[PDB]
């Protein structure tokens, strides 16, 4: 992300995240099988406005 | 089937489901059926049963006629050689 925006300017942002579910790659603590229903994930995100 | 705990599968369609008509019947059929004109015995074919000939033999009838007639002319006389 640029360090400032100059009047006038537009900047470009890149951000990642990483959304837990299992506690790592090799503890599988808190990981969610999914392959047993048909019923519905829900990953809900709210943005900046 | 794979069922995964803990998302099990529902241990069945339940209670809860939508009868939706009564329109489950097939009225038998009761019928009479008659099919029955006069039948004329015979049909007209252009041909039926014929085994045509591809080639035929070659065919004939025979006669003769006349009586034994000649005129004969005859060698001439020889000296006899032997015996």
């Amino acid at each position: 992300a640029p360090a400032t925006i100059a009047a006038g300017a537009t900047g470009e942002l890149t951000m990642y995240y990483w959304v837990p579910l299992a506690y790592s790659e090799t503890d599988l603590t808190g990981a969610v099988l999914a392959n047993v229903p048909q019923s519905k994930q829900r990953l809900k995100l709210e943005f900046a406005n | 089937a794979l069922i995964n705990p803990q998302f099990p599968y529902a241990g069945p369609v339940p209670i809860p489901g939508p009868a939706p008509t009564e329109t489950m019947p097939l009225l038998n059929y009761r019928v009479e059926g008659r099919i029955a004109g006069i039948q004329q015995a015979r049909q007209f074919m252009p041909f039926l049963q014929g085994p045509h000939r591809a080639v035929a033999e070659q065919t004939y009838h025979a006669i003769g006629t006349g009586i034994q007639m000649g005129q004969t002319f005859n060698q001439p006389l020889i000296n006899t050689q032997e015996g």
